[PDB]
């Protein structure tokens, strides 16, 4: 029943970062990893020192230094922090190959440990981010050897959603064209995120116009942890990250979920309201609090699944999905009939100390495929087609080795993808 | 005369919790296994569900099965769960997820193998059986997907016991997965000519009757299995206990099935209504009968008076006059003759009990078998044709192998038991 | 009447510890050699393992044999080995290196003849010899490459009296010397025809004994064999103490013995499961049956119902009824009679003494005579083989003299022990 | 039940003085021989003094002076520290033959005194370095004598086996040439490790970047305690010497199982790291803690052999040694079943007070023979080729009488070593 974490960059580290921090506020778990008390993720001493297991990659020592200086350095084993010295650099060509493929043998190796601690290994996760170097780039070469060794293990990923605003990423839309030509089609799953969309989140349900990244990352280890540590823990439908998979992914394509989380309320929007289940999932289903800026109303929906923490009683929930099936104006795909996932935790929400979010006795939250997702890739054509057009930066990859043809390609594949979203959104 | 139990799912583990509870309930047994009761006919008919252990310690019947330790423990953590004993749990480790291929046709199906031989030594075990019962999801993956593979491996070590089971039936509102119809229309296809007889748990109607008549605003799935578990406790507890008719499962299930395909039932009960009420309620034959005819006490969601009644069982327990059952029992046959069959004559039958669930003077458990549960079948057929065209998380089923043959042959077959309520309903 | 044990190798050294230690709480005896029992049973056939030392003190009647002194110091530090006299420490100096040729062929046979006048010795002080009993491992060189030689000049001493040993067989995973099969396959060539009978033990099946149905994670080779003595220690107290049936090892021998040269047995043990379903247990006579049929319940790795069998012996310890087990035993041969050989009519023997172990109300030790048990020696032969022609330690083997040509005997040997259960199995 | 240590030159007395630290660190054995409480080693005065049953050889004053004027010196009998006053040169010719053989004379009488100190002498073993002069020259001339008197007796060999890359001696191809010649047909079995090899395990596993002799011989003498002074503790599975030879050695040709140790461990990755019998057996077939370097995954294993301290229970040992044998990319010769020698001590592993490696509660020893050595011979076999084609350094070997032919020879008996490799090879 265990699985693994896997950071690969800053994005995914830091993220991870906030992740293995809730777990360990949902323990008690001390940063030298003394735990008076959640061994699918953790690995017991005889010391009662548990480790998460979990994977941190950087090609660049800085971030990984940030962890080793900071006050989980006890808690992380120094094998598992793993440090290269160069950049990949914003660049695929580097991260998937030149630089990335030096180091990723010893990655596996560590990974393969893990792999032989486990007893049972469900699956595992991988963070990451659409447009950067190890962020992407040495990601999919990651799963390019993941799929091989544990091929029917759980293979999750992560993965920040390039802000169609802003980016620091020039190169960006070329990272993310290649990303998918070889992510598609090893992963198995794809969930993603737009900080832009959470900036929005923040001033207007939380009330803040100062969001750092690790604030945001806070928001993402909420819905995180939602799926994984409460998924481990007790309820009434007891769900695994296999059912997950396994009630998420309607095609072999891939399928791409997006996030949506309600309740995201400050301490103040809080008092003088009462949220029911029914009130927070009608909130999930409202642009306003869609993780990623599409449209939810311009797509139908194809998969959409509700995981419940703490006060939740299916009595309501079985009300609520009444009127959200029929009230609501979502459109969804003939292919599929209503039914969307149920994950119903006993075990309560939890918050950070110091954090944004208000305490609250009940959460939801949801995870949906809707057709609107072509769009973000009509973005990324165009993007890219601009940049490839012009052959604008294109040395800095053919330098490296890659092929002009090899990127055409991988636009295509993305053109295919999205006319496989047409063909979706044609019903039937 | 003894009975098998089998649960699996996280549904059914969770109803035989419940299930379990009440049964020692009835006999007086503690949850830590002992005897502790006080009449004599607690310990006189145990049999049917208890091995007694040495030290006057009870062992249920029953095999809980599933693919993850985390709900087994869960189980085994309350009170009775260590009555259980260890080689009762047999599980896996991991899920099904949810997944009929996994259950059924792969993975599950390897665990199949421990269960069974467990089965085996609890067949032993007994002195005679009567009969086994299995508890479960019809959408569920080891619910109906691996718990269906063992029923057709224990209908073949033994078609001359009753194979029945009870389960919970996609409620129209709350579906869970996605395929949740796919997952049933296989076991549609499995289960019907592969179990003598099968139970139609509706969620929706249950929370409706939890609010409706016993005006609750908390419910939980403890205490609507609790209301599961008066059903099925209701019926083999007859059997068991010294009554007035006829006590006897098999006799049950001959008498609610005219056709060797039409098996499905529709349970409801009585008396079921708030406290408050209580005390402006009278408690007499026909009071029971009105609740039990009522279709909002059923636990189906169906609606008898739309289809055409073709079995009615009326199960009592407690003092009752023959007289009054007979008569009422008329004439429930009589004001209702515009829903039942006219090629049975006198179509509503009866079974009586002596014995009283605890704590209340009488009671009554309505076991029905209408046209109307083919509606039922309508609506999952229909939602799956919808699905099969699309291919809806079939790569999961056909990536383990599971052929779109097996599952145009599925649909045929739920429109088969459509097509053959019709031929009956006329 | 009396039996002489002697133990080899550092395994049958350490199985020993157990096995006397048993001995004497069977007969509440101290770990410092005086009586300190509690029942006239326990001193009145004390006789046929010891011998009454001036003082109330009690001598097992058996030699530990070493080539290294350690090993027999760690026994004799402990309890019981204080009862051992001095003079039933028989070792050299310098191991055998669990070399065949050392152990038999060379070194280790210099040792044997200081041995086997300590055995003269023992055989004088005994009125009467019912026979004698070593315990080895067939893979190792003092185990079974000195005790070998050993039990060609005991039995060739007393062709009258019982050979009779129990040995570690190498188990398929977990062999320690790289030509164990090589040793092995020289002592049953030693072996078979110079016992009468010899008990196959496979640690890898007791190792899922433990775990399987104990529910055990720490055990070491002290608990397992304490497993071991349990058999051991459940054949000789029916010949030791009253019963019902027949109590002697040589009849024993004589009914489970159809053939010259199968003598072959797979033992096995009950009642044997984990403490927490011993609440949930119920102690009868078919619930030893069952447990002693079941193959899991086999301390050989072997599948007696892969092959036939061919004899069965099941011992019984307590109060019994004689009709119970008659008709229990007559169920077990009818419902596995597509197992039994047809050439015996009812081949299935029992024993029956009236004394438990202690701290059991009932105990039964299975006993068996199958073709399965050729399979063992399939394994072997074939390992053997491949080392043969490559000569794999051989030149230690052969540098200490064992010519190559006594092996190709030794391997034709095994293959006929396979043949002939093959032309037994029919 | 007795043995005798030889340490013959520095590289032998060094590490052998390793290895009575440890000895003592064993027992509590003080440095003046005062020992509160291991017999089979040592010799007891009636002072309650025990005397180390060992014999240092040095040509060289200076290395055993080193041992005269340490603590241990009062440990050590005057006649055990034997030196003479020239060398050896680097040179066989003057280790075996011209000055070596002067003192060996007295050299074999403290020996033979030692053998009738004696009363069972189970055997010896000799711990030298393959490229030195009397590393390699002055121990086959022992060896010479000592399979005459001692002929039945344990002749087990230890050597440091010369790193490919680094090496301070020119002609040490030509001296480890003439000792496979010599060394070959006299000795019973040869262990060898690589100070290259090790120099990776200290950086990767104990996370030393700065090792000395006086490190990497810490850890020899970890593996050396687990032979010899486990060995002669109490166990499950109480192996001796002979049987380590007669269990070890396959073949009249010698064989030299290689050495591979698994826990090696810094105190700060043995935190958070929780090994079990399995786990430690896992990294003793990792290429990783292979103690020479010489790729396991390049030739097939002969033999194998476990031995272990401390935590062990058999029952989780044959768990792992089903994985090991199943799992594994394992090749292993036709001839060999795989019958591993277990040897199971309840005798904790120990630590030096001091040291790098961690408390570990349990060890494990891996020996091995594996066809991957002819590699290690081809090397040998360039090396003396390039010099002898030249006949470069020859006049220091003709001019104490050595042959040329002699040196031909020798290197074709190397040819001959290498060949039966490639027999074994060839399955059958
Ligand atoms: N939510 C979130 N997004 C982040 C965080 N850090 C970076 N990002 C986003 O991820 C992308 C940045 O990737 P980089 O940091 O440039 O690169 P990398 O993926 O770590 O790998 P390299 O390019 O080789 O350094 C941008 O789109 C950022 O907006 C973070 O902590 N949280
Ligand atoms: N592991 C280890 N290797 C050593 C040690 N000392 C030397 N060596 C190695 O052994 C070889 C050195 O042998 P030398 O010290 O030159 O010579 P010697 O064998 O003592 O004999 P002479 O040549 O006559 O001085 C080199 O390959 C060294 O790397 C030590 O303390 N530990
Ligand atoms: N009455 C009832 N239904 C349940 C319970 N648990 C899950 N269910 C129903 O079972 C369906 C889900 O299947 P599930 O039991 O999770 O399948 P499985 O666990 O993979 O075999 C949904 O329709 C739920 O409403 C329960 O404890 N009581
Ligand atoms: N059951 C059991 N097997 C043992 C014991 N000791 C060694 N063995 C087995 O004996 C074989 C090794 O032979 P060994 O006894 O060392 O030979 P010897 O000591 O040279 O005669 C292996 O198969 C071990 O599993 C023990 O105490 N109990
Ligand atoms: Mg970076
Ligand atoms: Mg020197």
């Amino acid at each position: 029943r265990e699985c693994i974490s896997i950071h690969v960059g800053q994005a995914g580290v830091q993220i991870g970062n906030a992740c293995w921090e809730l777990y360990c506020l949902e323990h008690g778990i001390q940063p030298d990893g003394q735990m008076p008390s959640f061994n699918t993720f953790f690995s017991e001493t005889g010391a009662g020192k548990h480790v998460p297991r979990a994977v941190f990659v950087d090609l660049e020592p800085t971030v990984i230094d940030e962890v080793r200086t900071g006050t989980y350095r006890q808690l992380f084993h120094p094998e598992q922090l793993i440090t290269g010295k160069e950049d990949a650099a914003n660049n695929y060509a580097r991260g998937h190959y030149t630089i990335g493929k030096e180091i990723i043998d010893l990655v596996l190796d560590r990974i393969r440990k893990l792999a032989d601690q486990c007893t049972g290994l469900q699956g595992f996760s991988v963070f990451h981010s659409f447009g950067g170097g190890t962020g992407s780039g040495f990601t999919s070469l990651l799963m390019e050897r993941l799929s091989v060794d544990y091929g029917k293990k759980s293979k999750l990923e992560f993965s920040i959603y390039p802000a169609p605003q802003v980016s620091t990423a020039v190169v960006e839309p070329y990272n993310s064209i290649l990303t998918t030509h070889t992510t598609l089609e090893h992963s198995d799953c794809a969930f993603m995120v737009d900080n832009e969309a959470i900036y929005d989140i923040c001033r207007r349900n939380l009330d803040i116009e100062r969001p750092t990244y690790t604030n945001l990352n806070r928001l993402i280890g909420q819905i995180v942890s939602s799926i994984t540590a409460s998924l481990r823990f007790d309820g009434a439908l007891n769900v695994d990250l296999t059912e997950f998979q396994t009630n998420l992914v309607p095609y072999p394509r891939g399928h791409f979920p997006l996030a949506t989380y309600a309740p995201v309320i400050s301490a103040e929007k809080a008092y003088h309201e009462q949220l029911s289940v029914a009130e927070i999932t009608n909130a999930c289903f409202e642009p306003a609090n869609q993780m990623v800026k599409c449209d939810p109303r311009h797509g139908k929906y194809m998969a959409c699944c509700l995981l419940y923490r703490g006060d939740v009683v299916p009595k309501d929930v079985n009300a609520a999905i009444a009127t959200i099936k029929t009230k609501r104006t979502i459109q969804f795909v003939d292919w599929c009939p209503t039914g969307f996932k149920v994950g119903i935790n006993y075990e309560p929400p939890t918050v950070v100390p110091g954090g944004d979010l208000a305490k609250v006795q009940r959460a939801v939250c949801m995870l949906s495929n809707t057709t609107a997702i072509a769009e973000a890739w009509a973005r990324l054509d165009h993007k890219f087609d601009l940049m490839y057009a012009k052959r604008a930066f294109v040395h800095w990859y053919v330098g490296e080795g890659m092929e002009e043809g090899e990127f055409s390609e991988a636009r295509e594949d993305m053109a295919a993808l999205e006319k496989d979203y047409e063909e979706v959104g044609v019903d039937s | 005369r003894e009975i098998v139990h089998i649960q699996a799912g996280q549904c059914g583990n969770q109803i035989g919790a419940k299930f379990w509870e009440v049964i020692s309930d009835e006999h007086g047994i503690d949850p830590t296994g002992s005897y502790h009761g006080d009449s004599d006919l607690q310990l006189e008919r145990i049999n049917v569900y208890y091995n007694e252990a040495a030290g006057n310690k009870y062992v249920p019947r029953a095999i809980l099965v599933d693919l993850e330790p985390g709900t087994m423990d869960s189980v085994r953590s309350g009170p009775f769960g260590q009555i259980f004993r260890p080689d009762n749990f047999v599980f896996g480790q991991s899920g099904a997820g949810n997944n009929w291929a996994k259950g059924h046709y792969t993975e599950g199906a390897e665990l199949v193998d421990s269960v069974l031989d467990v089965v085996r030594k609890e067949s032993e075990s007994c002195d005679c059986l009567q009969g086994f019962q299995l508890t479960h999801s019809l959408g569920g993956g080891t619910g109906s997907g691996m718990g269906t593979l063992l029923i057709s491996k224990i209908r073949e070590e033994y078609p001359d016991r009753i194979m029945n089971t009870f389960s919970v039936v996609p409620s129209p509102k709350v579906s869970d997965t996605v395929v949740e119809p796919y997952n049933a229309t296989l076991s549609v296809h499995q289960l019907v000519e592969n179990t003598d007889e099968t139970y139609c748990i509706d969620n929706e109607a249950l929370y409706d009757i939890c609010f409706r008549t016993l005006k609750l605003t908390t419910p939980t799935y403890g205490d609507l299995n609790h209301l599961v578990s008066a059903t099925m406790s209701g019926v083999t507890t007859c059997l068991r206990f010294p009554g007035q008719l006829n006590a006897d499962l098999r006799k049950l299930a001959v008498n609610m099935v005219p056709f060797p395909r039409l098996h499905f039932f529709m349970p409801g009960f009585a008396p079921l209504t708030s406290r408050g009420s209580q005390q402006y309620r009278a408690l007499t034959v026909p009071e029971l009968t009105q609740q039990m005819f009522d279709a909002k006490n059923m636990m189906a969601a169906c609606d008898p008076r739309h289809g055409r009644y073709l079995t009615v069982a009326a199960v009592f327990r407690g003092r009752m006059s023959m007289k009054e059952v007979d008569e009422q029992m008329l004439n429930v046959q009589n004001k209702n003759s515009s829903y039942f069959v006219e090629w049975i004559p006198n179509n509503v039958k009866t079974a009586v009990c002596d014995i009283p669930p605890r704590g209340l003077k009488m009671s009554a458990t309505f076991i029905g078998n209408s046209t109307a549960i083919q509606e039922l079948f309508k609506r999952i057929s229909e939602q799956f044709t919808a699905m099969f065209r699309r291919k809806a998380f079939l790569h999961w089923y056909t990536g383990e192998g599971m052929d779109e043959m097996e599952f145009t042959e599925a649909e045929s077959n739920m429109n088969d038991l459509v097509s053959e309520y019709q031929q009956y309903q006329d």
